[PDB]
């Protein structure tokens, strides 16, 4: 039985750095839309000029 | 003929200067919207990233 608790802990351990790695990677989408929203507010200059 | 003539150059500064000033004064698009490349070229480098 002594084996039980590893492999019950692995999964749980496997799945925290997997969460990790996710918020590692949303970052992407605030930049993109910062990036966005700034350069589109810029754009209005060419209209009101 | 002094009349005719003031007439069809007048006419021709009028013209003139008109696409003068569209064309001088317009031409700042291009410095203007540099950023319509300037940036979106680090949107997509962003991606990778």
């Amino acid at each position: 039985v002594s084996e039980s608790y590893r492999r019950r802990r692995q999964e749980w351990e496997l799945q925290y750095k997997q969460a990790e790695w996710e918020v590692n990677s949303v970052e992407q989408q605030i930049n993109l839309q910062n990036m966005q929203i700034k350069a589109a507010n810029k754009r209005l200059e060419q209209v009101e000029a | 003929q002094f009349g005719s003539t003031l007439l069809s150059l007048l006419e021709r500064k009028d013209s003139l200067s008109f696409d003068a000033y569209q064309m001088i004064q317009s031409g700042d698009l291009y410095r203007f919207s540099i950023d319509l490349q300037q940036q979106d070229i680090d949107i997509n480098k962003a991606s990778l990233e």
